């Protein structure tokens, strides 16, 4: 209630403002980093769809190419080599489910990220409120901007 | 390692997979493939390898034909290594662009078709077809036509009479001729002497480029108002140019229910939430409000407090204090999410009510929403925020509302035939107007305004935006009055127009009005606001508006302002708010400048590798120390895909600036913390600058720092048009990327902290030996003065030795604008005593000199004042940027003191005078 009283909950008030703002904004770097390696990554499964798209669209011409051919030894190099075809998509859909997971791993890291800010800014938000309170009590009683000075930050 | 292991895919069904290098060009690896396809069946039934071509899925996960094959398969970058052979056959032209837009713009088009929205694919129609039209027009025009085109003049401002010699030679060719002409000479007069010589040892087929340089002379002006021959006058240095036919020119040219009868409150029902992470003890609101601009149209209605959960259920009606035919166009709802005990915004969104076609939006939306930063002002809403949802559907927070069915019949916001049709029917008092207009208005204003809004059209034209705020736009009567009165508004001059361009005013026939003045512009001028009015498009509603469409008039007009459109565009598409919007402006952009694609591309590449070699660098830094660190950079650089990449590139902070040949041995890089790098050129023909340097910094926003440069040229060309030159370096700054950009080198120049180890004033002499050193002193007086008063002006702090910079002219010039506009109260008017004792010629007292700085600092200063609003508007329309230090108007408020425009100019200039002298005072102690 006295001035130097009151001038030291100020200083104490401001460091735990400005801690405080430090780890919401570390935590908003990983919020925004975050949001940018999901969107590569659900975009990246977007390459998957398309790649394996190309690669049934080679199946179809396989089987309708082989088909039409196939009447006229040469049959069992064709038949090993599609085999061989559908052997590297299942490497290729095996893949693509693993990054699936890793999205789905990042979504959660993504939502407790978002969690954590939210649980912040009350603390946040009340702690510049009294920072400011005490702020214009002192400037109302006279105190001069010095002396203010020295006990932000 | 060096080889990978490659899938291919050929028309037959046949599948082959063997290594080839990431080196090998897609030529090379057809004849792998070839060569290898014969020993697996069906080889006889393939066509030749020319009939065929190469196709992958690149890194924006879309289809590619890949026509160019002499492209090396690292730099196609396919996302797997996988290649189909597929037919030539199909218009290609347009499969070709489409993809190159693709890597170009960041995002993939395929993006744009995913959203099944018809404003976005009906904003890609009309604008492409707006575009492809232009540059088909453009083609068809004259040569003279297309060098305007591509190659604006670059003029010295006030846009004298000496005679100095000049080196003129013709294309492909040794020989050239030395001869004399005046700073007065028109540029076809300089033409004909050369011309004539050539007969020696047909003028207007010719034009005048600069040796080295894409920059051109031609056109109705004298030689010393071109930059470079201005630049020449004052370096002493003769001029080199070569004379090119038109032939030349032209292979570069080559290569039913009416709305206002509702009468209903205004409701939407809340549904669900989604998504949400809150804290499991507090319980949800949701709070939300109708907005026009800044302003509520009505009282902030809100919701009951269930129980915080991932997903949860309200099922409520909020009715608002405002009937449907009171909305205005521009009507605009709002929503915030906030957590509450028994202090917290968790997230935002918000809602145009009528669509891109005019029509009252119905039924259920499902607004994706953006998080809630902590902040000063920390409103209950945020109506400044974009109206487009948020692209992470998949992981974001959303909530589903719903409009409810208000007629049979859909609805649309009333025709302009129908405005004017309502609009048109409706000394003591204009003492008060005069009083209240002529010197944020009241209540007791607001309504005098209104009743003589007619007298406020007749007699007070610029006070227009004063009274379109004071405008009830939450009455639809009203509403009329004011539109009536805009149609038959007169042309505003450029400085109002910018204002009007503001988050403030969101109607579309506003903006319209705008642009409309906006459109006496020259490119010389809009180039200096081109920042600005990018970033008002943040402000926009609809994708296609009278903005939009005017920046891809001037962009198609105008090369060099497409250029900076472009890569101010680029610059932010990883901002998740903007990406969609900018890049459909970038998609239409790139379809009607196929030329400048082909720049721009590789620009984008060089950007690409430097990229990956910084990233290099700094993980490097780590583990070895710098002079290895500095040879293993080397060995990367000449790398042939790096080299080739890095090499003989249009500059993308000068488009005229040919970066030739980079000079590996003469690169590096600083050891600062985002460890940036140093890029050294030697381009041919160009002479005393046939060196160039550019920095790639990765890892810092440069925004602020562009801002603040855009500011000192400007400031720099208000002063040069009043006959003031103060000899400052407005060099290039321009963001490329996420906390990626490009820093235009100034050689021949130290930091003060390096110099001070009569400190200056030796060095200068050094530089400057005998009767040189006049200049010098000179040189940096008239700086000294220009930096002086810029800091002061914009506010900027946290200047020192290691920040301030000389050049061996004399110049004097500061970098890395941290901070500014009073950001870590005012800052002081700052002269320090080594820059009074050069200025002073290393004397205690030098009188006569000190003095004439004195003026300098007072001439400029005066002139900045003359022109303070257009700061003001300027600096007003950056707040959509988000830059931390300029967010609301007491950002704004420190140049409205710092340039005292609030006193008359005899009082401001009385209290630049005692700032002045006593940071006199304060330089000794
Ligand atoms: C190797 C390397 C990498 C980066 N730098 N930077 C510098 C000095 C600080 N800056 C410059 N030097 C010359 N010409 C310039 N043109 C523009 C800048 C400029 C403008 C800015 O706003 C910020 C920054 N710096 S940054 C990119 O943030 O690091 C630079 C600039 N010097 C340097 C040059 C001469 C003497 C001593 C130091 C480097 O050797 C250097």
């Amino acid at each position: 209630d006295n001035i130097e009283a009151v001038g030291k909950k100020l200083h104490e008030y401001n460091t735990q403002f400005q801690e405080k703002s430090r780890e919401y904004d570390r935590l908003y770097e990983d919020y925004t980093r975050t949001s940018q390696e999901i969107q590569m990554k659900r975009t990246a499964i977007e390459a998957f769809n398309e790649t394996i798209k190309i690669f049934e669209e080679q199946c179809q011409t396989q089987e309708r190419y082989s088909k039409e051919y196939i009447e006229k030894t040469e049959i069992q190099r064709i038949m090993h080599n599609y085999e061989k075809l559908k052997s590297r998509i299942s490497e290729i859909v095996d893949s693509r489910r693993r990054l699936e997971e890793d999205l789905k791993k990042q979504a959660a890291e993504y939502r407790e990220i978002d969690k954590r800010m939210n649980s912040i800014k009350p603390d946040l938000i009340q702690l510049r409120k009294t920072r400011d309170q005490y702020l214009m009590w002192l400037t109302q009683k006279g105190v001069r901007q010095k002396k203010l000075n020295e006990w932000l930050g | 390692n060096q080889s990978v292991v490659v899938d291919f895919l050929l028309p037959t069904g046949v599948y082959l997979n063997f290594p080839v290098s990431r080196n090998a060009n897609l030529s090379t690896i057809k004849q792998l493939l070839w060569h290898r396809a014969q020993y697996e069946p069906l080889f006889h039934m393939l066509s030749g390898p020319e009939a065929y071509v190469f196709t992958c899925i690149n890194q924006t996960a879309e289809q590619q034909e890949l026509e160019d094959e002499q492209r090396r398969l690292c730099d196609v970058q396919p996302f797997l290594p996988v290649l189909r052979l597929v037919a030539r056959e199909g218009d290609r032209v347009k499969k070709l662009i489409n993809s190159q837009i693709s890597l170009l713009i960041g995002k993939g088009l395929h993006e744009f078709d995913s959203l099944c929205d018809p404003e976005v694919n009906d904003f890609r129609a009309k604008m492409c077809q707006f575009c492809e039209e232009a540059a088909a027009r453009r083609q068809q025009l004259g040569w003279e036509a297309w060098l305007q085109y591509s190659f604006p003049l670059q003029l010295e401002p006030s846009a004298p009479n000496r005679a100095l010699l000049v080196n003129v030679k013709f294309e492909g060719s040794e020989e050239s001729f030395t001869f004399q002409v005046s700073t007065k000479d028109v540029p076809l007069a300089l033409m004909a002497c050369a011309l004539r010589k050539k007969a020696t040892v047909q003028p207007e087929d010719y034009t005048l480029q600069v040796n080295g340089r894409h920059e051109y002379l031609y056109g109705s002006y004298p030689l010393c108002q071109f930059q470079y021959i201005c630049s020449c006058l004052h370096s002493g240095l003769t001029p080199h140019l070569t004379m090119v036919h038109s032939s030349s020119i032209l292979a570069m040219r080559d290569e039913s229910v009416s709305l206002w009868s509702l009468e209903q409150p205004f409701r939407i029902e809340l549904i669900q939430g989604s998504k949400v992470n809150a804290d499991e003890r507090m319980k949800l609101v949701v709070q939300a409000g109708l907005f026009h601009g800044n302003e509520m149209l009505c009282k902030t209605v809100s919701s009951s407090e269930v129980s915080v959960c991932s997903e949860p259920v309200w099922k409520q009606r909020l009715e608002f204090d405002i009937n449907i035919c009171d909305l205005p166009r521009m009507a605009r709802l709002c929503f915030a999410l906030y957590a509450v005990i028994e202090d917290c915004p968790i997230a935002w969104a918000n809602l145009m009510l009528f669509d891109y076609k005019d029509q009252l939006k119905t039924g259920e939306r499902c607004l994706y929403m953006w998080p809630s930063v902590p902040d000063e002002k920390g409103e209950l809403l945020n109506p400044t925020g974009t109206v487009r949802s948020n692209p992470n559907t998949d992981s974001a927070a959303a909530l589903l509302i719903c409009l409810p069915e208000v007629a049979p019949h859909p609805v649309y916001y009333p025709a302009l035939e129908k405005i004017l049709e309502l609009g048109r029917h409706s000394e003591e008092e204009q003492l008060q107007l005069r009083e209240i207009l002529e010197r944020e208005l009241y209540e007791h204003e607001k309504d005098l305004v209104w009743k003589l809004r007619h007298e406020v059209q007749e007699h007070f034209p610029e006070a227009l935006a004063r009274l379109l705020l004071v405008t009830k736009w939450n009455k639809h009567e009203d509403v009329a009055q004011m539109l009536y009165l805009l149609c038959s508004w007169p042309e505003l001059p450029v400085l109002s127009a910018l204002e009007l361009l503001d988050f403030s005013f969101p109607d579309c026939h506003v903006g319209s009005f705008a642009i409309k003045s906006l459109r006496k512009l020259t490119d010389d001028e809009l180039f200096q606001y081109l920042l600005q009015l990018v970033q008002v498009l943040k402000y926009e509603s609809y994708l296609d508006c009278e903005l939009t469409k005017f920046l891809l008039d001037r962009a198609l007009a105008n090369r060099k302002i497409g250029h900076f459109l472009f890569w101010h565009l680029r610059s932010e598409m990883h901002v998740p708010s903007v990406a969609l919007r900018f890049g459909l402006i970038l998609e239409a952009y790139c379809r009607g400048s196929t030329h400048h694609m082909k720049v721009l591309m590789k620009q984008g590449e060089a950007l690409s590798k430097l990229k990956a070699l910084n990233d290099f660098v700094k993980l490097s830094s780590q583990k070895t120390p710098k002079p290895q660190t500095k040879e293993l950079m080397h060995l990367c650089m000449r790398q042939e895909a790096y080299l080739e990449a890095l090499s003989h590139l249009q500059s993308p902070l000068d488009p005229s600036t040919l970066l030739a040949e980079v000079c590996v041995e003469q690169c590096t890089f600083m050891d600062s913390k985002m460890k940036p790098l140093w890029i050294m050129y030697s381009n041919e023909e160009a002479g005393s600058g046939g060196s160039v340097g550019i920095i790639f910094k990765n890892g810092d926003d440069l925004r602020q720092d562009m801002l603040t440069l855009q500011m000192i040229q400007l400031m720099d060309v208000l002063w040069k048009q009043e006959g003031l030159d103060l000899r400052m370096t407005p060099y290039g700054c321009l963001p490329t990327g996420d906390r990626t950009g490009l820093i235009e080198v100034v050689l021949r120049s130290d930091t003060i902290a390096n110099i001070q180890l009569d400190a200056l004033l030796n060095w200068l002499k050094s530089k400057n030996p005998g009767e040189a050193l006049d200049r010098a002193i000179e040189e940096f007086t008239l700086s000294c003065a220009g930096y002086c008063v810029a800091t002061y002006v914009l506010g900027i702090g946290d200047r020192h030795s290691d920040n301030i910079m000389i050049r061996e002219s004399g110049q004097l010039f500061h970098i890395d604008f941290g901070h500014f506009l009073g950001n870590f109260e005012r800052v002081p008017f700052i002269l320090t005593y080594d820059f009074v004792h050069v200025i002073q010629q290393g004397k205690t007292n030098n009188s006569e000199k000190f003095e004439r700085f004195r003026g300098y600092c007072e001439r400029a200063y005066t002139i900045l004042r003359r022109h303070g609003l257009l700061f003001l508007h300027l600096f007003a329309l950056m707040r959509a940027a988000g830059l931390p230090e300029l967010s609301c108007s007491k950002d704004i408020q420190y140049l409205k003191d710092s340039l005292a425009l609030g006193k008359t100019e005899e009082e401001a200039l009385k209290h630049f005078r005692v700032k002045f002298n006593e940071a006199l005072r304060e330089s000794w102690k």
